[PDB]
């Protein structure tokens, strides 16, 4: 027969075992539990509703008195497996969850020893409310958290601790989320820079309070910008180059106007796909939001001066006047500066004279419409030679700036530990 | 084996959890209700649907859970599960979908001296009326409606949750700093709590939570009224290109298209209530009805500048008020073969006298164009600045009020 | 209290909850059942769905659930969950994407005569066919019918409390205004039990949607484009941008074509007003861009091949203009080089004639423009009247 | 009341665990009928049809037998469906989780053992959706049921009979029936399948498969989809009779209605399902007429540069202007001073001379380009119209099978 | 049958479900776990997560179940619900989006001898990275990781009940090819129990995903796009609608690639090939924007003010394209025919540049068809 049946009966049944009674043999003591976590999958990060969706492994681990057998007499069992509904176990729950998933997703069965060591270590799928900072997007990284507390009793009932490991006979504290090389996967698009776990307490509140104590857990993840940068920083780099380009179209071809307010849209485009793939949180706008609208407002300047440089070279002499100081200004000194480029009888004779008068007007006439066009060409020249710069030094600035977007050293400003798992604390 | 398993016993040999805890026939339970707010996680307004995290924090004397902790090795107070116990059944009646009770059901806090405290935790889905007149530059007044379903005030006595300290209480939704995270797009400007009778059925009473939330409004700014700003400066723009060339039309029916887009793209925003029209959405017609009209005036403009002799006459009325009157104002003012040949030339001259009074008319509706979209241009220019200024001055004025009514 | 512990205790030792509450079997339960809305939550156009927040109110007489207050304290009321009593099962018969009955089964009022007061709440999605015919300003029926299963009139009977639901406490929708509403009692008799009848009852109201949010970001903007699109007639032709009003303003009913189908369900029972004025304006645009198109090939017609036909010329010249008066339209070796000069004159005057013959070509094609301008702003005033002042005068 | 009695006299040694077989080898006969409420939707993106019907099952329970003379003439009562046994008859053509009947109303049990549930349900079953011609398709959508747990040995599915004569159609009742109003039940036959490759001690040998035979109703497809997309696409056509010159932009239009055909391509991508086993009809006519768009714009490319060219640039030969200008059109229907002043005018003349002689060529190819036109547009409007037809006489031509199995000469109608 | 109901009341009388099915504790018991594919219902390539409906067969031997049939009137099979006897908690360690271990709990059917074969039903929505590197044309090995969770190997011990999953029953997804499949087992020493190992199958699906629907809706347009690009250069500049047509196929392009980014996930483990393709289309119609803009300037090139370079003209005219008042009369009469003169020789300068421009637009069409007639012979 199987001893573990015996066992397992003996435990529970003779011994009248109460899941709803702490295992302490005096109520004033305290019950340690302490947690880990164990991320296998990051599953997604959507941060249109700031959740962070993961596939984690909790560790408990804590003594129970009453779960106490001698090995040697019960024909030498080593170790137990009982579900969770028959033993009492520490709830601890997720906080700050988005939906109604506080608990863990399976109930797996507890782990029970000779000595009373009691380890249970279910899966669950968590979805965390992470704040997203959109500030330099999409070369950010995100500041992502898990908060576990104990509600169902005060810190003078249970206290919360992190999971300790030996090396060399020496105890350490496990402060960081345990990754298992045979049993993650990398997202893909989101790359673990730091991963800390804390147990913080909370002086102000008291300790008879399920408020005055929880762990942590920190998930400091950088996105890496190759998709975005290919599929979206690209083609907006490309395009805005058409709104500058906008200015070597000459005035003659209706395909000026055109040119430009047809960036003007794309760019529009761009924003509202951005807009739709980011949060509407009003904390910051973003690096990419901010380098759509700056190309958006030089655009815009870009389809006014192309509105004037249409006006000047349309200007007819019998409706405007050319001016002497413009006439000075935009054919003598600008263009030099940037460089450019450059009886029967008498009636047959009164009419001769008549249409020489015409062809003359004409001639004037003629002239007068070139000098507007070399003023709307140079008009042209000037303006694509201050924005053309404007575009490639902020496009470059503001991508330096977002390139240099590294995440901190250390995890925690102030504090020189870098909790990694190859740097034990004390050990 | 450990008192408090005998404590316990002795305490559930005969309790009823469906039994009120009314001492005498006839007592009403004093209930005490309080929020804890951790996180205010959306306003949906296509649903008008606010869900939080909260706790309730809830209190209530049972005389059955009482106990000498002299006789039981000092046990001051229980943790008992929630199940085992009565509870007033604290639904929140505002719930948008079917979630009336609570979520997390953590264990019930019993004293010996019979005080019960229970601090459930639940993410709440309630129904918010979106008052959708100044959105987005606006704030929401959403409850939180907290009654026991069941229990009428014949049973029951809803009040306000007492302070840390227990000497007074606490009439606002309580905020804990060490849990809280601030909500991105709205911030908190009153939290008052009160409690609410219903003329006609004095058997109502319920405590209600209010949130009057103002909503940031940059993301709004950013994404939705300046690149309209841009369009509608563009449209203004449209009155100083010339006739002659071909890209009036274009401009302008391309602002038009992307005004039409940007009021299209952000139907998913603003909530379906019919009730009134945002002032984003009224501005949004209002630059829309601008650009239809700058339209229309500049199909006007190429009109009058393609017309000739050949076609139009000249009406007295247009000249005398289009050449004469505007341009001062508007600062538009412009400023035997030798018989044959003879013949042949004469002829020549003819018709280059006719063609040079055919241009000069033809000039002179293109002057009557010139000063028609100029004057267009300065009208524009102006009903333009002057709306926008007045609806986001409006816009600006909308503050939540000093006090609440609670 | 003790008194009421020992009067659930006494109540519950011998009930068993399968079993209808009569004295005798060939009796029948007596139900009030009234329904009490509290909320129109949506009113799904595609889907046909109808989510509502009811609260399913039920009384009857319990017989096994009567206690004599003296011997209790003077206890006269108490409250029980539901699952301890028996409970009609009321289920929605035209039920779509929901639950049949009632799941939350909160607690219930009884009193020392038996009576049982049940309010449950419940988010009943039903299923009502949505007429789309007189969409934005529509005017719907959706119905609610809530029947006993398992038991016909001769077991469990039911009764409407009032000819009229419960909207003491309705909130306002802000998207419909409830008109009427009204409950009916039907005794059907089905064809898996045609011996005995099945109660029901079918509560209906008649909600008149508040037509402001769809009139103005769909039906203002569309109309602007209506009144768009016979506009091109008063661009000239020598603009070149006769086609790209025409073709933007096509593109800009497509795509309200294109959001109109999201809108509405996908039902064939009626055609739509709004679909039938996207029809007619799609075919207006249509009939605009040929008739441009006519225009731009007229106002081009080279002489030297298109001669000027009799009739066009006296009807479109000497006629119409007249007519018309609303616009201002018109109603030795020397030699050599004298046979040069000749040749040129001869040049001139060719080109003044030709010059002159494209003329008439163009003012043929602008009078054409203006005739078609005022029928077309004529058909664009007359049909937005035809299709919306036939529902607005109601 | 008799009835407490009775259900706890039948129920006081009951277990729902045990099939209520009399003997070994007895197969207990399960009877399915099928009444088909409201047929809710077919969402085509999932593949997934909604149907509101009442499924009636059943069998005999040897257990659940009494003698109404020892309980005051009572021969019917309503047990919850929870305290009995169930053949657990089971959708197993589900989406979802959703196997068993949504409500699980009581179950009517006669003196005799006759057991009959009819529970109320909402089934979401899968069909491929054959796309081959949408708007105008007809569905051959199905429900299969099978007992979950018994296989053939133990329970044997078979369709219920009224007067003798089996069901073998979905059953409409007239009272509480709603037509759907986009689909049309042209055929409802019922039969039971077997599964040849399993043998008859598995679960899934026996099955009830109901079919629903649904024809789409297409006027609302027509007018708002199929007609826009048809009077976009002749605008094409229109292309020809506008000028080769810088105006009237022929470009522009066809560039723009192919624009309109792509919105219209997006459109309904948002309709017909993701599936990959065959092309849409109305996604044919799109491509074709998408086609016929890019060659047009082609062709448009084509008459400008013919149009625009200029005896500097290129070389009018004389065979094709023959060909362009004689055959084409045959079938279609279209002192110092005085010697300084003779110079002078001398120059004059012959420069005039020669900028009326360049432009003669210009005319030419102006007229070239207007007979290509003619010639093009009379090959569009051809191919445009024979496409059109051929595609919507086709998809009129989809008619739904006369009888419910093609090879079956019964009709299965009531 | 009252053997049936005397059967159930005495196997279940003292059967204790905690309890593995062993003879003695030190043994282990041994599992036969097969998979039966039964529909492929959908997979999100956006959120990597692939949902399937499976049959998740489970085959084991309880000594405590075993009875003899002729005390029991024959009866050699009996079905149980499951949450009466011992179930092994097979878990999907890759769930991403459902339930990690059977959650509807049907029936299993039980020897006579003991052995138990229990088939629940279940929707596995598990996490797969997805490779979309040969996007549309890819295939993806899609797993389902499935193991014993709180047993190790000396505990309870599991074995793939045939090399291939069941595939027998499994309806045609419509979308999805199921090239290959295969069950391996493996021997994991996780962190949490380095001293011992625990068994799992994993189950990969080699799925060819059938590019018919992507071809339509999305490639077919993307080329009529592309192969419009290459009829802007044959586009005479005098027509005034060159840069209509070139900025209308970029912003389809760009649209497309749009939707494309819609359709695809968002990592960058591998940059797909079709959006390798929209973005060298996008460089090409951005550089053939720039020389139409090119092409433009030059055919409007004021003879006045610019000289031709003697380079560009035989560059691209010789060796290219071979691969009182009388007298006041008469002073005006000389004064038109010199500016006749002039204006004829500044006509002839701007034909100049308009050859060049011509040409130009020539060796661009030329270069356009390399191009196409190299992608067609890499086609084949
Ligand atoms: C009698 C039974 O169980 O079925 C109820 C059928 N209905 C809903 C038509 C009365
Ligand atoms: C031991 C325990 O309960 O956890 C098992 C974890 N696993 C499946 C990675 C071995």
């Amino acid at each position: 027969v199987n001893e573990e049946e015996r066992l397992i009966n003996d435990l529970l049944i003779v011994n009248k075992y109460n899941k709803h009674v702490r295992p302490v043999k005096h109520n004033n003591e305290v019950v340690n539990i302490a947690l880990s976590l164990t991320l296998s999958n990051l599953i997604s990060l959507k941060e249109t509703d700031e959740t962070l969706t993961s596939n984690v492994w909790m560790d408990h681990a804590w003594y129970d008195h009453r779960l106490t057998w001698n090995a040697s007499e019960y024909s030498d069992i080593s170790i137990l497996r009982l579900p969770p509904e028959l033993v009492w176990i520490p709830d601890i729950v997720l906080q700050n969850n988005n939906d109604g998933q506080y608990h863990v997703a399976y109930f797996c069965n507890v782990l029970v020893r000779p000595n009373g060591y009691v380890t249970w270590l279910p899966p669950a799928i968590f979805r965390s409310s992470c704040p997203i900072n959109v500030l330099y997007f999409p070369f950010d990284w995100q500041n992502c958290s898990l908060k576990f507390t104990a509600l169902n009793y005060d810190a003078n009932e249970i206290t919360m601790d992190l999971m300790t490991d030996t090396i060399d006979g020496k105890d350490y504290p496990i402060e960081w989320i345990i990754i298992d090389p045979e049993a993650f996967t990398e997202n893909g698009e989101w790359e673990i820079i730091h991963k800390p776990a804390k147990k913080n307490i909370y002086p102000d509140k008291f300790p008879n309070g399920t408020n005055y104590q929880d762990v942590t857990f920190y998930l400091i993840i950088r996105r890496k910008p190759l998709f975005y940068v290919i599929n979206f920083i690209t083609p907006c780099v490309l395009i805005s180059f058409l709104a500058s380009l906008a200015f070597y179209l000459p005035a003659e071809s209706g395909e000026k106007m055109s040119t430009a307010i047809s960036v003007l849209l794309a760019q529009a485009v761009f924003l509202l796909l951005t807009s739709q793939r980011l949060p509407e949180t009003a904390l910051a706008v973003p690096l990419i939001g901010k380098y759509l609208m700056f190309i958006m407002s030089l655009v815009t300047g870009v389809i006014v001066n192309c509105g004037i440089v249409l006006n000047f070279h349309f200007r007819t002499p019998s409706t405007h006047v050319l001016s002497t100081r413009v006439k000075q200004i935009f054919l003598e000194k600008l263009p030099r500066i940037l460089h450019m480029s450059r009886d029967e009888i008498k009636s047959g004779i009164d009419s001769t004279n008549y249409i020489v008068k015409q062809i003359k007007e004409k001639n004037a006439y003629d002239e007068e419409v070139g000098n507007w066009n070399l003023v709307g060409q140079t008009i042209d020249r000037l303006s694509m030679f201050i924005i053309t710069p404007v575009m490639v030094l902020g496009t470059i600035f503001i991508f330096v700036m977002g390139n240099f977007n590294h995440p901190p050293a250390k995890p925690f400003e102030g504090d020189p530990f870098d909790y990694s798992s190859d740097h034990p604390r004390c050990a | 084996s450990v008192m408090e398993d005998t404590l316990l016993s002795v305490l559930f040999e005969t309790y009823n959890p469906k039994v009120r805890p009314a001492q005498t026939v006839g007592d009403k339970v004093t209930v005490r209700v309080g929020l804890t707010l951790t996180n205010l996680l959306i306003l949906n307004e296509k649903i008008e649907e606010m869900t939080t995290n909260v706790f309730l924090n809830l209190a209530w004397t049972d005389y059955r859970l009482q106990w000498d902790p002299a006789a039981y090795e000092g046990i001051k107070d229980l943790r008992i599960p929630s199940s085992d116990v009565w509870q007033p059944d604290i639904v929140l009646m505002n719930n948008n979908d079917g979630s009336f009770e609570i979520t997390l059901h953590v264990n019930v806090l019993v004293q010996h001296t019979g005080a019960v405290s229970w601090q459930p935790s639940a993410i709440y889905r309630s129904s918010c009326t979106i008052k959708v007149m100044y959105f987005p530059f606006d704030w929401q007044n959403c409850t939180m409606v907290f009654k026991s379903y069941t229990y009428d005030t014949s049973e029951v006595t809803l009040q306000h949750a007492l302070d840390a300290k227990g000497e007074r209480e606490v009439k606002e939704i309580v905020i804990n700093k060490d849990a809280f995270t601030e909500n991105g797009q709205w911030s908190i400007e009153h939290k008052p709590s009160r409690k609410n009778w219903r003329s006609d059925d004095p058997s109502y009473e319920d405590v209600t939570f209010y949130l009057i939330i103002q909503r940031k409004p940059l993301f709004y700014i950013v994404y939705t009224i300046i690149p309209c700003i841009l369009i509608s400066i563009l449209a203004i723009l449209v009155f100083y290109l010339p006739p002659d060339a071909g890209e009036k039309m274009s401009l302008s029916i391309s602002a038009l298209l992307a005004v039409t887009v940007f009021l299209l793209l952000l139907a998913d925003k603003v909530p379906e209530t019919s009730l009134s029209v945002p002032i984003i959405i009224r501005y949004l017609m209002f630059i829309m009805i601008l650009v239809a009209f700058s339209v229309i005036l500049s199909v006007v403009v190429l009109n009058l500048h393609h017309r000739s002799p050949n076609t139009h006459t000249m009406p007295n009325w247009i000249r005398q008020i289009f050449i004469e009157t505007l341009p001062p104002f508007l600062w538009i003012q412009r400023p035997q073969d030798l018989k044959e040949a003879v013949e042949a030339i004469k002829y020549i001259a003819e018709q280059l006298e006719s063609a040079s009074e055919f241009d000069d008319l033809k000039k002179d509706w293109q002057y009557v164009a010139m000063v028609a979209d100029r004057l267009f241009l300065y009208v524009f220019f102006v009903i333009c600045s002057i709306g926008t200024f007045s609806i986001f001055l409006d816009a600006s004025h909308n503050v939540p009020p000093d006090n609440p009514f609670a | 209290s003790e008194h009421e512990t020992r009067l659930v205790a006494n109540l519950l030792e011998n009930y068993n909850k399968v079993i209808r509450p009569v004295e005798h079997h060939t009796h029948f339960v007596d139900i009030t059942v009234g329904l009490q809305l509290i909320q129109l939550i949506s009113v799904d156009e595609v889907n046909q769905i109808v989510e509502t927040n009811v609260r399913l109110r039920q009384q009857w007489i319990d017989v096994r659930l009567r206690w004599n207050p003296a011997d209790y304290g003077g206890i006269k009321k108490i409250r029980l969950p539901s699952d301890d009593v028996w409970l009609p099962d009321l289920v929605l018969y035209n039920n779509a994407d929901g639950d049949f009955a009632i799941v939350h089964m909160t607690k219930l009022l009884l009193d020392y005569t038996g009576k049982i007061m049940w309010t449950p709440p419940a988010i009943f999605k039903s299923y009502c066919e949505i007429i789309v015919t007189h969409f934005p300003f529509d005017q719907q029926n959706c119905t609610m019918k809530l029947g006993i299963w398992t038991y016909d009139g001769t077991k469990v009977s039911i009764s409407p409390e009032s000819d009229r639901p419960d909207l003491s406490t309705f909130m306002e929708s802000g998207e419909w205004v409830m008109k009427d509403y009204r409950g009916w009692k039907h005794w059907v008799y089905y064809t898996c039990c045609p011996d005995t009848p099945y109660l029901d009852i079918t509560y209906h109201f008649i909600m008149q949607r508040i037509p402001l949010y769809f009139v103005v970001n769909v039906i203002i903007p569309c109309l602007l484009f209506s009144f768009l699109t016979g506009l091109v007639f008063y661009l000239p032709t020598d603009s070149g941008e006769k086609m790209t009003l025409s073709i933007s303003v096509l593109l800009s009913l497509t795509v309200f074509l294109l959001v109109i189908v999201e809108l509405i369900p996908s039902t064939s029972s009626a055609v739509p007003l709004i679909g039938k004025y996207m029809l007619f304006t799609m075919i207006f645009v249509i009939s605009s861009i040929i008739i441009t198109v006519v225009v731009i090939n007229t106002h081009h017609r080279s002489p030297s091949t298109h001669t000027m036909p009799q009739w066009v010329r006296k009807i479109f010249i000497d006629t119409i203009p007249n007519v018309m008066f609303f616009s201002t339209m018109k109603r030795p070796d020397v030699k050599s080089a004298i046979e040069g000069v000749k040749y040129i004159a001869e040049h001139m005057k060719s080109d003044e004639e030709s010059s002159n013959a494209a003329e008439e070509w163009k003012y043929v094609a602008m009078v054409i423009d203006h005739i078609l301008l005022c029928v077309f702003m004529l058909i664009c005033i007359i049909g937005t009247v035809s299709v919306f002042a036939g529902r607005l005068i109601e | 009341n008799e009835e407490g009695r009775l259900i706890e006299k039948l129920l006081g040694d009951y277990d729902k665990r045990i099939i209520p077989a009399k003997t070994l080898d007895h197969i207990i006969d399960v009877t399915l009928k099928l009444t088909l409420t409201n047929l809710i939707s077919l969402n085509e993106k999932e593949e997934a049809l909604t149907t509101n019907v009442w499924i009636e099952i059943q069998w005999n329970d040897y257990r659940l037998s009494w003698n109404t003379s020892e309980y005051e003439g009572i021969d019917l009562v309503r047990i919850p469906s929870e305290l009995l046994w169930l053949p657990d008859v089971v959708l197993e053509n589900n989406v979802d989780g959703q196997f068993e009947v949504a409500y699980y109303a009581n179950v009517l049990v006669y003196n005799d053992g006759s057991m009959y549930w009819l529970p109320p349900a909402i089934y979401r079953s899968t069909c491929p959706i054959a796309v081959t011609y949408f708007p105008f398709d007809w569905q051959n959508c199905s429900l299969v049921f099978r007992s979950q747990t018994y296989n053939a040995h133990e329970v044997n599915l078979q369709l219920s009979a009224e007067e003798g004569e089996a069901v073998e159609w979905i059953h409409i009742d007239p009272e509480d029936f709603t037509e759907n109003g986009e689909w049309t039940i042209r055929h409802r036959p019922a039969k039971k399948n077997y599964n040849w490759q399993l043998t008859k001690d598995d679960t899934d040998f026996q099955e009830i498969i109901f079919f629903l035979i649904i024809q789409r109703k297409p006027l609302f497809y027509i007018i708002n989809i199929i007609a826009p997309c048809v009077l976009i696409s002749s605008l094409v056509v229109l292309v020809y009779f506008l000028p080769a010159q810088a105006g009237g932009q022929k470009c522009t239009l066809s560039i723009s209605v192919l624009l309109a055909q792509t919105i219209f391509l997006f459109l309904i991508a948002q309709k017909v399902p993701e599936t990959s086993l065959n092309v849409p009809l109305i996604g044919k006519y799109l491509i074709f007429v998408m086609f016929v768009s890019m060659l047009i714009v082609m062709n448009c490319v084509i008459v400008l540069n013919v149009s625009l060219r200029t005896p500097n640039t290129h070389s009018l030969s004389e065979k094709i202007k023959h060909l362009f200008l004689g055959f084409l059109p045959k079938y279609l229907g279209m002192a110092p001073e005085i010697k300084s002043c003779v110079e002078a005018c001398n120059f004059i003349a012959k420069s005039t001379k020669e900028q009326n002689d360049s432009g003669s060529e210009n005319e030419n190819w102006v007229l070239i380009g207007k007979v290509i036109d003619k010639a093009c547009f009379w090959i569009a409007l051809l191919l445009f119209s024979i496409g059109t037809l051929a595609i919507f006489l086709t998809g009129h031509f989809n008619q739904v099978p006369e009888f419910p199995f093609p090879g079956d000469p019964r009709k299965y109608v009531p």
